[PDB]
């Protein structure tokens, strides 16, 4: 795993795969992570379908072993498929959701959308996927219907593919670095909501989004304002007159003799 | 009868609200900004009241 | 990022800079069709805040109306932000709440936030709230749920899970009223818009409590 | 006067090993710590779904 | 050049995305309202901040629609 | 030699099958999934030998029951070409001659029923829920394949517990 240009770490599809191979059977391991490896994934899926559509195979039966079929599992390999340019098979996996009766999804819809606009597929049959959706109601649409479809083919557009010319999925180049450029980097307001923070820091915030999931569904202007931070203690402390604790590095003294150093590690993505 | 001691008990105009308290007042955009910004210096006045104590 | 300038007592009241001024065409309008004839909405502050109308888009496109939920004119974009501590059911025909007393026993937050919110509904503005309120035990035991059924016969589900409190499961529920209201609006029907009642009265005895609680 | 181990190097597959093994390593106690938190929050009785857990991964191995 | 009511009287501050809108009616003030109504008369922080608005519509029914690593919607993107 | 092979893989499917039956007839959780496992496993095996009476299993397991063919495209692919080709239509007309004269989808409820037993309450309730800020941080980071890439969204207002 390496942090890209924006200072995000990202695992390599191949090392995603390898700790869903290596974590298939843990107790903590669930369809989240199966879909999430799926997503890993796919950029290969889409730069050689041959030799990594058996590998979202084999993921696809691992979770129907474990968890069975689900709506995340479905619209994850119907995903891979519209990217590996499977038309007829985006089509078998929503018919076997129909048929299982796992409600299709506007997910589900979208990753048709998807495998059309990627296979070529007049945009009538787009439009049907669109209007199919909207009947069955898991999409929603606030404008017309026409406007509705150009808006979501356009947002596809800008999207694009792996191998296409245009597009934000199609720009490879990542700023890979084994660590991010400015540590202190905020995705807030202050420094307080920094994008980085320590382990048990983060533990809490996950123990808060799994515990307070309620709060997530509100939001309101006194919410808002009271996020502020005008009154936040804008200060310093002795670590930042001093410097970050000496906490010692973690050290992979076991680690095996590297071999292949000469050899680079070409871009997975 | 019992009836009718209870009968007092519901309210013959208006219909039986079990409650209606300070909290249930709603408040716009100006109220919730206006109490946010009253939080916040209530914050910092702990603040500063802490650091001179 | 090129607008930034200069510091604060720095600032630039005035910039002088040789070179050929560039006119960069103006932003065009996107998702509209060409020689599209839109309406037009006159606000004026005649009309009062709290109507819809005022809400709405000046400038409507046929093609930004949403013909197949019978909506006639496009939909408002912006929503009042108000924090809704009360609740009021007028918009809505029916609303079912399912609980469990076993799982009341077991004793989770989600019962006291499903019996706040009903007693809440029940103390409504609407006259006659229990006349739209509805409180149904878990006949199995299931986890408990709320239904607001509007006028236009749409229904909708408040999520609940942990953390969620009576003042959240309100605030959800009177927002996506307002959006409801809103697009009933915009399909066509007359909608009965609120006014001063009893309800209001027995909100401004105590709103004059509070206010003198604060001078004391 | 070492050779140095490059960080855009290719991994071999014992390399690929040991480092997903630690990275697991890392995911496991983070995994164990967020469920002993939430469990002594008691959101729910959530004994059902461990000891599912439980029971997949002993008959696994 | 001369006298007019445009130098008489002087309109509202206010900043455009607050303005409901630009009509010549609505550029009074809100409390104008009021003070008819009731037939009588009558400041940012130092760190504002706010977080983008949504459409009422599309941001209180989000369709939880996703891509490769990004949320797609039919007005907004977003990372996840 | 392969009609060897093709026949025993058919078996041992079958003995999978008859597994499956028994731990749904018993009702033990534990044991369907252990005998689902091991019909996938049968049916990967098939796949990779792939890679007449492997058509028939399939058949039983797609007709008598309802087996998603996501997971195995090329079996799918085959499976198609055969009901296309002319024998199985023959097949098919003999058999519909034989009723006249005379005259379950197990698969599917399984997986069902492992799904159910499964999702815990909490993931149920949370399942198919959308914010006023987007998905729920609990759906989006619950992956959480490690702390050092999961993204900090917690505003300070709310960070303490």
């Amino acid at each position: 795993g390496f942090y890209n240009a924006g200072d995000n770490f990202e695992l390599t599809p191949q090392a995603a795969y390898r700790i869903y191979k290596q974590n298939c059977d843990e107790t903590f391991w669930t369809r989240l992570h199966n879909e999430k490896t799926i997503i890993h994934l796919l950029p290969l899926v889409e730069q050689d379908p041959g030799t990594n559509m058996v590998l979202v195979d084999d993921i696809f039966r691992h979770h129907l072993k474990r968890f069975g079929a689900d709506h995340y599992i479905y619209n994850a390999v119907m995903q891979a498929a519209a990217f590996a340019k499977d038309f007829p098979r985006c089509e078998q996996l929503l018919a076997e959701m129909r048929g299982l009766g796992l409600e299709p999804n506007a997910q589900s819809y979208v990753n048709m959308m998807l495998g059309a606009r990627l296979t070529g597929k007049p945009r009538d049959q787009a439009e049907a996927f669109f209007r199919e959706g909207i009947k069955t109601g898991a999409i929603s649409a606030v404008m017309r219907l026409d406007t509705e479809f150009q808006m979501w083919m356009n947002q596809l557009e800008r999207l694009g593919s792996f191998k296409a010319k245009v597009g934000y999925l199609s720009v490879n180049e990542e700023g890979a670095s084994p660590m991010p450029r400015d540590m202190w980097a905020l995705w807030g307001w202050h420094r307080t909501e920094a994008k980085f923070i320590s382990r048990k820091q983060m533990i809490s915030e996950q123990v808060q989004n799994r515990v307070r999931s309620g709060k997530e569904l509100v939001g309101t202007v006194y919410q808002k304002a009271r996020r502020q931070p005008w009154a936040k203690y804008n200060g310093m402390f002795p670590y930042d007159y001093n410097g970050p604790a000496r906490r010692p590095a973690a050290s992979f003294v076991d680690a095996p003799t590297p071999t292949h150093n000469a050899e680079v590690c070409g871009t997975a993505y | 009868s019992l009836e009718l001691q209870g009968m007092k008990a519901s309210v013959d105009i208006g219909p039986n609200r079990f409650d209606l308290n300070e909290k249930d007042l709603s408040l716009d955009e100006e109220e919730q900004v206006e109490k946010a910004r009253l939080d916040n210096e209530l914050m910092r006045w702990r603040r500063l009241q802490r650091a001179q104590g | 990022p090129t607008d930034y300038g200069r510091g604060g007592r720095e600032f630039e009241y005035l910039t002088v800079k040789r070179g050929k001024m560039l006119q960069k065409p103006l932003p065009r309008v996107q998702y509209v069709a060409e020689g599209s004839k839109p309406v037009w909405l006159f606000k004026s502050w005649h009309t009062p805040l709290s109507s819809p109308s005022m809400w709405e888009r000046e400038v409507q496109y046929a093609e930004h109306t949403p013909e197949h939920i019978g909506a006639k004119r496009p939909l408002a974009v912006v929503a009042p932000r108000t924090m809704h501590r009360y609740l009021f059911l007028m918009h809505m025909e029916k609303v079912t709440i399912t609980v469990s007393p076993l799982l009341f026993g077991y004793g989770h937050t989600i019962q006291k936030a499903v019996l706040d919110f009903y007693r809440r509904a029940i103390s409504a503005r609407s006259p006659f709230p229990k006349d739209k309120v509805f409180l149904f035990y878990a006949i199995d035991h299931i986890t408990p749920r709320i239904e607001v059924t509007w006028l236009d016969g749409t229904s909708y589900v408040p999520p609940v899970l942990e953390g969620a409190s009576s003042q959240d499961l309100i605030q959800m529920v009177m927002e996506e009223a307002w959006l409801a209201a809103d697009r009933m609006a915009a399909e066509g029907r007359v909608l009965n818009p609120l006014a001063i009642d009893d309800y209001k009265w027995d909100q401004l005895v105590v709103f004059k409590k509070v206010r003198d609680k604060e001078a004391s | 006067r070492t050779e140095a181990p490059q960080w855009r190097r290719k991994l071999s597959e014992k390399e690929w090993d040991y480092y997903v093994g630690q990275y697991s390593a890392q995911m496991k106690q983070e995994e164990d710590e967020i469920q002993r938190r939430v469990a002594d929050r008691t959101c729910v009785q959530e004994q059902s779904t461990r000891e599912v857990q439980e029971r997949w991964k002993r008959h696994v191995v | 050049l001369s006298v007019r009511t445009e130098d008489f009287f002087s309109k509202e501050a206010i900043s455009h995305a607050r303005r409901v809108s630009w009509a010549p009616h609505t550029t009074e003030k809100k409390q104008g309202a009021f003070a008819k109504l009731a037939r009588s008369n009558f400041s940012f922080a130092q760190e504002p901040y706010f977080e983008e608005e949504i459409e009422a519509h599309r941001k209180h029914h989000r369709p939880d629609v996703y891509i490769y690593k990004y949320n797609v919607s039919p007005t907004h993107f977003s990372l996840r | 030699q392969s009609y060897l092979n093709a026949v025993v893989v058919s078996n041992q499917v079958l003995r999978a099958a008859d597994d499956v039956l028994i731990a749904l007839s018993i009702g033990e959780m534990e044991a369907v999934r252990q005998t689902h496992g091991n019909l996938i496993d049968c049916v990967a095996a098939l796949d990779a030998s792939l890679q007449w009476p492997l058509f028939t299993t399939i058949q039983f397991l797609v007709e008598e029951g309802g087996l998603p063919l996501g997971p195995f495209p090329r079996m799918s692919r085959a499976y198609y070409r055969l009901k296309e080709s002319t024998p199985v239509v023959a097949h098919s007309q003999l058999v519909w001659r034989t009723f006249e004269l005379s005259r379950r989808g197990f698969l599917r409820d399984i997986q069902r029923q492992i799904a159910e037993y499964t999702t815990d309450p909490p993931e149920r309730i949370m399942a198919g829920v959308t914010g006023e800020k987007g998905p729920l941080r609990a759906r989006v980071s619950g992956a959480r394949l490690g702390l050092q890439r999961t993204p900090a969204r917690i505003p300070w207002t709310m960070q303490g517990l």
